[PDB]
């Protein structure tokens, strides 16, 4: 059990040092277009799934046109994750991005 | 145009599992045979094998043994 | 989606020690409970385990020949082709593994 | 367009064999539907209208017992312009173990058809 | 034979201690024939294998001792022994599956299993679950997967399906911890015959199929919940589950009449459940947090229930119905100026369907409305008059045969005038899921043949 | 061809780190390029 | 029988157990089966049956 | 060398004072990776205890090594690091091809956990000529079998006689002689002797 | 793939090595002994190849885990061997360290310090270190000079090393780059080529023989000259404290130089640090046992009507046959007296032997590759090995895995279209009945999937499947009116379970006028050519319709070109 916990210290010290804190985030303040189609892919996957909506419907079907609806209002509950090629990365929030 | 068979593997059938809704078998009530699909093969020594049923192999031809010598006679 | 997902896509089970697809098998059960998946390669002989405090008793299992064998039971399954599991099959004739790192550990 | 199968159960037979199989309706249950397109000697009606499911010969087994059939393998819907009877041209064998059909397949100019 | 072969299962025995066991494997294939057969072991002969081994069972505990066990648990018709061999073999059972509390999983396989005969000829299974699911309490988890496993299927026999449910509710009568989940099975299972005889209003079959066990469920539990088990007993827990599966599996299904009639049953007992059940239908068709569609359907619930329900009263009926009044005149406040607005008439089909129940509730209780005094019960002139004379129109848009019964019916009694507005529907001259949503009633006459001699106690007819 | 990159990789002992896009076709992962270059969670309250 | 949405995938016993004494028990079991009161209900119940043999009632 | 000594029972049980019965009930912190529907996005605690703590409540598992009977203080471990333990938004990581989040765990396990040597006191409920049966604690199974039955004790019809004379009822002590752990239910295999 | 199964565990990193001979002898169930594969029945016999714990065969069931033969994985077992034998893949690494050990001292014929250099050099560029490597070179100033120059050497690697950890400079499983990995080609280029230029024995003097080879693995050791016999006798006082060569004597020495070699070799095998501490040993060169792949992967290749005989099942009989003269002769010396034999009956089995012993390792060269083993039957385009199907373009990894075929896809002919628009296609009523989409049932939709479920598998729009909460498919192909409107009341009933509480039923709907396609035309040349149109369902006809404004991208003109399309 100690060799467990002795190997959890390693791994939260490492994330711990991988992430780039908030202030120093010198990527860019845009949505990538690789980074929106995600948004809309992993979003329609969750309302397709039984996810709490946090828009109204307006008689829509399609569980693509309501992510793409909750996005114009910025209300899409993720965070994006961007990757550096050492290991390291930036939290940026879907809500602080300009989409375009 | 069925085949006969196993009941079901589950609990929800009786029935003669007729032929192919195509790619699997199926009962006649409905349920899809979970899971097995059916193979082919698209392109020596010859053995004594009679692959007919869903492209699996089946076995040589000795039938039900003295009824082809009871009736020859 | 064109050539994973649509192909074959077989969730397989790997070991979390040797780290090997081809070795495992569901073991045939004792008295009636439900079956378990065992790996052959990280496994002991059971009368070996005696010879080496008593021996528990979840981690027992026995193929279909009646052997007995201790160990083996820590498994997952991942999501991998099913032509992997050819090309582990091919790659062992020619005396050659692929021991795999499957995380989370 | 068309088009000729030939119906065969001569082949397998290890050269020396009894009869096995034959032409013809058997004396047990069949299903009654497969007199609706095939005569009474296991050889279909000459102008009838195939599709995939239609049998095109009803022979019936002995070391089996059952009255097997034949079933139309192509999608496309044919009819049958001639059914021929070919003999041996060894000796005896004369259970009529060679059949040839020829299916008529109709062609109209769709869309998509070459000119 | 008397002492013979006493000494040689003795023998037998014997040669289990040195590794050998094939007197054991021949006598093992003597147990295990069918009861059919004469080459079996007779009754006698089972009497001394089974003393000599409950004397002591400390020695079969070995891995080459595991096809005796499973040779005698395999008993063909074990059951229908003679009463002196019966009461040694039960007597093996309470003492194999207690030394050895390893073997009470497979021989459970079997007591649920044989659940497919009628009760008459069970006698002795549901004895002996009553004592192992008290004394192996752990065990009252896993037989619930052994429930649900052997329950026959909706296209298997009539001889199966309602042996198999009241053998079940011989098992409800005892095992309240267990409870939920065999109202959770017939009440999935009777719904999955259900639907298919909606769409026939295979007929012969599947109609005589259900009713069997829609019988057996509603003559069990008017037994089940009585007067002596309100106040006293368990009797308000039997109407929960089964007031709670009302609204998880009867309300999401959809174009069902057979099933809410256990629902028009349970709660004829008393005056409190009607209370309860008008309380269960009253909080579900107006909170705000569902779709319409569920306060929509349980409207046409609530109309066609008081309608049809044989015991009520103005301090209940006409209370819920002052301040249904009350409920449309706060609707006709803030939304009769949204009415001229950049929108259509569908934002008020909650309020047609609401209004739909009145001319349902007016069709089948008018002379109950009528007091002592002669006066109408709260201002109908002032209601049924003021919401048709608005821009809401409740006759275009509601129903078109249960509501043109009520202009009938109003003008019998000339409360309301209607029939200009019905010559100004000819002069003036999404929503197909909705539209035949309301003309689905659920009470309404049932096509069965015993439920409806059953239900002559609460259920009225048309006259 | 394959046999002689088989055979030198096989006498070194190399761990295959799985970081090519024709690698993880192989095994079966996504790809890193695009879309797969980044990672999507989630923001649950309490 | 037991797929990845009602099983985890590893437990790891991070510490060395600690024997809790008997009046801290019933603390838990008290605190417990209050807090759980669907399929829970045949599990609480057996544990009503260990609480009452604890304190001691036959 | 090569040892698998890593199954031994590392806490041995102690014995109750003042009494002459064992303590078998711990307390082991467990870290688990879980799964998470994404249907519970909005009570994760909630969401996680209804689909993988609950099916663990009263049955076996081997890895804490006895009988889970309940559990207390669920954390979620965030998936920022650089967060604190008094947020309450923590994060978790989305798989790629499916909407199902994946995360981690701590939580306290209450084990009841017998072993081989320990001085266990239970009921009796059946006395038969083969064995004792007996429930420990109200809930689980055990036996004495007439094997570890002492030579000098005498069956009547019917009930167990001692020694001296007088019938054997109720709480039996005895030792532990195996834990049988095969099938669905907990089996405790005890001795007299 | 189902997005209601997700999977937890992912694959990271797949490390190499050798299966060794203690390794398949656990992890095997049935050894394969039996040259036949069948009895005289049509069954499979009990130790032969197509054994039932091999795999589930016919209509039996597999006698290791008992599944049937649509439920089992397969399994691997494994042919004995007497003699080792050559790896006709591991060849001519075994026959560098063959022509690199000095058979009488036990070591390599080059230095004692020039080989402790290189693995100096070869542990620091483990980690990264292409510097310190280098300045390896800088260290230099009888018995005890050599023993210093050996002790400064491990202290600058050791002295290297720490430092580099200090910081991230490195770390403890090492770095590895494209750079790093140059340096290595270059040093084992220099070090296998420095121990192939030696002739005298420069640590005691002595001089080795010859070795020489053939391509069938035939390698014949040439004895000794006069000349350097000379020196050989003389220097019988210091260390004092063309005959074909078979395999085992072979093996003998190097166990015996892998035994002292370990400080160099373990990291000419070992390009990152070596955490297991796992020695190397000769015997990773040598084929001791065979693991015959699975009964599923050996079935019999159909061909007609007719069922002919697997063709590895032909080159692993003839290994067990030949297996069988040699256990045979094994026996045959030891059952005679080694006595009454004489010097001819000794010399007579000698050459049956030496005949046998080729023969069982010409087979192992044939069961793995075919250009490596003998020239059969006068060409006759020879049964292809295990190599022979991991190769070029229409083997595994250019045909099986790189490049794959796919369900729900479909092609025909185009025709032309200027009344839909630039991003649309014309779906004929075809296709549009036998494509499907798993949409999952929620409230939204409950309306449409009630419609298109009660449409049925022939009227678009419709559906053909349903999918339960359990994965039990449900199909509607046979089912009529009144039995698909008894499911699609149906949809949204819960199922109760503890496990499939959070799941929902999957309705198999048809394709829309919604939904996106992929469309693709071969030859692909550039990325422009495989977009993503948006469906635009029309009726009758049959091929499929596009606009003028994509032949530009497909590089289309309409006189039979024929477009694939994706779901
Ligand atoms: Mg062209
Ligand atoms: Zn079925
Ligand atoms: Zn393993
Ligand atoms: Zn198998
Ligand atoms: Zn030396």
């Amino acid at each position: 059990p100690e060799d467990f916990q002795q190997h959890e210290q390693i791994r939260r010290k490492t994330l711990k040092e991988k992430a780039i804190p908030k202030d120093q985030r010198a990527t860019t303040p845009y949505m990538t277009k690789y980074e929106r189609a995600r948004i809309l892919g992993t979003r329609a996957l969750q309302i397709s799934m039984n996810a709490p909506v946090f828009v109204d419907l307006e008689g829509e079907t399609d569980p693509l046109r309501i992510a793409m609806k909750e996005l114009a209002e910025k209300k899409i509950p993720l965070v994006i994750r961007r990757y550096l090629p050492d290991g390291s990365f930036e939290d940026w929030s879907v809500e602080e991005l300009i989409v375009d | 145009t069925f085949i006969r068979g196993p009941i079901c593997g589950t609990d929800n059938c009786p029935s003669r599992l007729w032929r192919i809704i195509d790619g699997r078998r199926t009962c006649q009530y409905g349920h899809v045979m979970e899971g097995d699909v059916e193979f082919n093969d698209d392109e020596t020594r010859r053995l004594n094998l009679t692959t007919n049923a869903t492209g699996s192999f089946q076995s040589s031809q000795l039938t039900n043994s003295q009824l082809l010598q009871q009736q020859q006679r | 989606d064109r050539l994973l997902n649509s192909s074959d896509y077989t969730q397989a089970s790997v070991c979390r020690e040797c780290g090997s697809i081809l070795t495992t098998q569901q073991s045939v059960p004792r008295i009636g409970s439900i079956s378990t998946v065992c790996c052959r390669r990280c496994s002991m002989r059971f009368e070996d385990a005696k010879k080496l405090i008593f021996i528990d008793d979840s981690q027992i299992w026995e193929d279909g020949q009646g052997n007995k064998f201790v160990g083996g039971n820590e498994t997952t399954t991942v999501a991998i082709p099913f032509v992997l599991k050819y090309l582990d099959s091919e790659l062992s004739a020619m005396g050659i593994r692929l021991r795999y790192n499957v995380e989370p550990k | 367009m068309y088009k000729t199968e030939k119906v065969d159960l001569a082949l397998n037979r290890n050269r020396g064999d009894p009869i096995t199989q034959h032409f013809g309706f058997g004396n047990d249950e069949w299903p009654k539907e497969w007199l609706e397109k095939l005569d009474e000697d296991g050889l279909p009606y000459i102008g009838t209208y195939v599709e995939e499911g239609d049998p095109i010969c009803a022979y019936f087994d002995d070391t089996l017992n059952k009255t097997k059939i034949k079933t139309y393998h192509s999608s496309e819907p044919a009819y049958i312009e001639e059914v021929n009877l070919i003999g041996d041209e060894s000796n005896k064998f004369q259970e009529l173990q060679t059949v040839s059909i020829k299916y008529r397949i109709r062609r109209t100019p769709q869309i998509g058809d070459k000119f | 034979s008397a002492a013979m072969y006493s000494r040689f299962v003795k023998s037998a025995l014997d040669d289990l201690d040195k590794n050998d066991s094939t007197q054991i494997g021949i006598i093992a294939n003597q147990v295990a024939l069918p009861s059919k057969n004469p080459e079996r072991i007779n009754d006698k002969n089972l009497n001394i294998l089974l003393d000599i081994l409950s004397s002591n069972i400390n020695r079969i505990e070995s891995s080459r001792g595991t096809f005796l066990i499973q040779s005698i648990i395999n008993f063909e018709k074990w059951w229908e022994l003679p009463p002196h061999t019966l009461s040694k073999y039960i007597y093996f059972i309470k003492i194999l599956c207690s030394s050895i509390p390893k073997w009470w999983q497979d021989v459970s396989m079997i007591l649920v299993s044989c659940f497919i005969l009628p009760i008459k000829q069970t006698v002795c299974h549901h004895d002996m679950l009553k004592y192992f699911l008290r004394m192996i309490p752990s065990s009252m988890g896993f037989i619930d997967t052994y429930l649900a496993k052997f329950f026959p299927n909706k296209n298997d026999t009539r001889r199966k399906l309602v042996n198999y449910t009241s053998n079940l509710l011989k098992l409800r009568g005892y095992c309240s911890e267990l409870g939920f989940q065999i109202w959770s099975l017939l009440i999935e299972k009777i719904i999955s015959i259900d639907v298919e005889l909606q769409n026939e209003l295979g007929i012969k079959e599947l109609s005589t199929k259900l009713d069997s066990i829609l019988t057996l469920v509603s003559t069990h539990v008017e037994e089940q919940v009585t007067p002596e088990s309100l106040e006293s007993g368990e009797g308000v827990g039997v109407f929960n589950t089964l007031t709670t599966l009302f609204k998880t599996h009867v309300l999401p299904t959809y174009y069902t009449r057979s099933i809410q009639y256990i629902m028009f049953h349970v709660s004829q007992q008393q005056l409190e459940l009607m209370d309860s059940f008008l309380v269960t239908l009253i909080d579900i068709s107006f909170a705000v947090n569902e779709a319409a569609e569920k306060k929509i359907k349980s409207l046409q619930y609530l109309g066609s229930y008081i309608a049809r329900a044989k015991k009520l009263s103005r301090t209940q009926i006409i209370f819920v119905a002052s301040y249904l009044t009350s409920w449309l005149n706060r609707y006709v406040i803030e939304r009769e100026e949204e009415v001229d607005q950049r929108g259509g008439m569908e934002r008020f089909k909650h309020f047609y369907a609401a209004f739909q129940a009145l001319c349902y509730i007016f069709c089948f209780r008018h002379n109950i409305f009528r007091d002592t005094d002669g006066n109408w019960e709260c201002e109908l002139d002032k209601f049924f008059q003021r919401m048709v004379i608005s821009k809401f129109n409740p006759l275009k848009f509601c129903n078109e045969n249960v509501m043109l019964m009520f202009a009938r019916i109003a003008q019998q009694e000339s409360v309301a005038y209607c029939f200009s507005i019905i010559e100004n529907n000819n002069n003036e001259r999404t929503r197909q899921q909705f539209i035949d949503l309301q003309s689905y009633f659920p009470y309404d006459p049932l096509f069965l043949k015993n439920y409806k001699i059953l239900m002559k106690e609460y259920y009225i007819e048309w006259s | 061809t394959t046999c002689q990159f088989l055979t030198k990789a096989v006498l070194d002992n190399e761990r295959e780190q799985l970081d090519s896009p024709s690698a993880r076709i192989v095994v079966g992962k996504l790809n890193n390029v695009g879309t797969g270059s980044f990672d999507v969670l989630a923001k649950v309250p309490n | 029988t037991a797929t990845t949405l009602n099983t985890p995938v590893v437990i790891h016993a991070t510490q060395l157990p600690q024997h809790v004494s008997t009046d801290e028990v019933l603390q838990f079991l008290e605190s417990f089966i209050d807090e759980k009161e669907t399929n829970l209900s045949s599990s609480i119940s057996q544990l009503k049956r260990i609480q009452r043999d604890f304190k001691g009632l036959p | 060398a090569r040892f698998i000594k890593k199954h031994k029972k590392q806490v041995t049980n102690p014995i109750d004072e003042k009494n002459g019965t064992s303590n078998c009930i711990v307390r082991v912190p467990i870290a688990l990776y879980v799964s998470l529907a994404p249907m519970y996005l909005e009570n994760p605690l909630q969401g996680v205890m209804k689909q993988h703590l609950n099916p663990l409540v009263m049955k076996y598992n081997n890895k804490v090594g006895g009988v889970v009977l309940g559990y207390e203080g669920l954390k979620i471990l965030d998936a920022d690091p650089l967060s604190k333990e008094d947020t309450s938004e923590k994060l978790i990581k989305i798989t790629p091809d499916t909407p199902f989040g994946f995360t981690w765990c701590h939580v306290n396990l209450y084990v009841w956990q017998p072993q081989v040597g320990d001085v266990l006191e239970g009921y009796i409920f059946i006395q038969s000529a083969s064995h004792i049966g007996l429930l420990i604690h109200d809930a689980f199974n055990a036996s004495i079998k007439k094997n570890n039955i002492p030579v000098d004790w005498t069956f009547v019809h019917g009930h167990w006689v001692d020694s001296n004379g007088e019938p054997i009822d109720g709480k039996l002590r005895f030792t532990v002689r195996n834990v049988h752990t095969t099938g669905r239910v907990v089996s405790v295999d005890g001795t007299l002797i | 793939m189902d997005i209601s199964k997700p999977v937890g565990s992912e694959i990271t990193s797949v490390d190499f090595g050798i299966l060794t001979a203690k390794e398949i002898r656990n992890l095997s169930a049935k050894q394969i002994t039996n040259p036949t594969v069948l009895d005289n029945l049509g069954h499979p016999v009990s130790g032969g190849l197509y054994d039932l714990a091999l795999g589930a065969f016919l209509r039996n069931l597999c006698s290791t885990c008992g599944l049937d033969e649509k439920f089992c994985p397969g399994h691997q077992g494994h042919i004995e061997l007497p003699v080792p034998c050559y790896n006709p893949l591991f060849f001519n690494q075994l026959y560098i360290y063959l022509r690199a050990s000095c058979l009488f001292c036990h070591h390599f014929r080059l230095k004692s310090v020039e080989v402790h250099r290189y693995a100096c050099k070869l542990r620091l560029l483990q980690y990264g270190l292409i510097d310190e490597s280098y300045k390896l070179d800088e260290i230099t100033l009888s018995s005890t000079l050599l023993n210093e120059l050996k002790s400064k050497r491990s202290e600058y690697v050791d002295m290297a090393i720490a430092k580099a950890l200090s910081d991230g400079r490195t770390t403890e499983r090492g770095s590895f780059t494209a750079t790093v990995n140059d340096e290595r080609k270059k040093l084992v280029h220099e070090f296998h080529k420095k121990l192939l230029s030696r002739g005298k024995c420069d640590n005691c003097g002595m001089f080795s023989p010859k070795f020489r080879k053939d391509g069938f693995t035939k390698i014949f050791e040439t004895a000794l000259n006069e000349k350097q016999i000379t020196n050989n006798r003389v220097k019988g006082f210091i260390r004092q404290d063309s005959t074909y060569i078979l395999s085992t004597e072979v093996k003998n020495i190097l166990d015996t130089v892998f035994r002292k070699e370990q400080c160099v070799l373990q990291y000419v095998f070992h390009s990152r640090p070596n955490l297991s501490r796992k020695l190397v040993k000769a015997d990773s060169f040598f084929m001791d046992v065979l693991v015959v792949p699975p009964t599923r992967f050996r079935l019999p290749s159909k061909l007609g009507e007719e069922v002919h005989e697997n063709s590895q099942n032909q080159l692993l009989s003839k290994v067990l046959t030949t297996s069988l003269l040699i256990r045979d002769l094994n026996d045959d010396l030891s059952k005679l007296q080694k006595d009454k034999v004489s010097l001819e009956d000794r010399r007579v089995i000698f050459s049956r032997l030496m005949n046998a012993f080729v023969t069982i390792q010409n087979d192992v060269n044939a069961f793995i590759d075919s250009t490596k083993a003998q020239g059969r039957t006068s060409g006759k385009v020879p049964i292809p090995g295990v190599k022979q199907a991991l190769e070029k373009k229409e083997g595994l990894f250019r045909k099986h895995m790189m490049g794959k075929r796919v369900n729900y896809a479909a092609r025909s002919v185009i025709s032309p279209d200027p009344n839909i628009e630039t991003n649309e296609i014309g779906v004929p009523p075809v296709f549009a009945v036998k494509l499907t989409y798993p949409e999952p049932v929620t409230a939204y939709n409950i309306a449409e999937l009630r419609q298109a479920v009660i449409n049925g598998p022939d009227k678009w729009p419709g559906a053909t499947q349903i999918q339960n909460e359990d994965g039990s498919l449900v199909s509607l192909i046979g089912m009529s009116v009144e039995q698909r409107k008894a499911l699609a009341n149906q949809l949204l009933t819960p199922s109760s379970n503890v496990s499939t509480h959070t799941l929902n039923k999957k309705v198999y709907r048809h394709i829309k006028n919604r939904d996106v396609v992929l469309m693709n035309r071969q030859p692909t040349l550039h990325k422009a050519s495989m977009m993503g149109h948006k469906v635009r369902v029309l009726p009758n006809e049959k091929t499929l319709r596009l606009h003028y404004a994509n032949t530009g991208a497909y590089n289309a003109d309409f006189d039979g070109d024929e477009m694939n399309m994706h779901f």
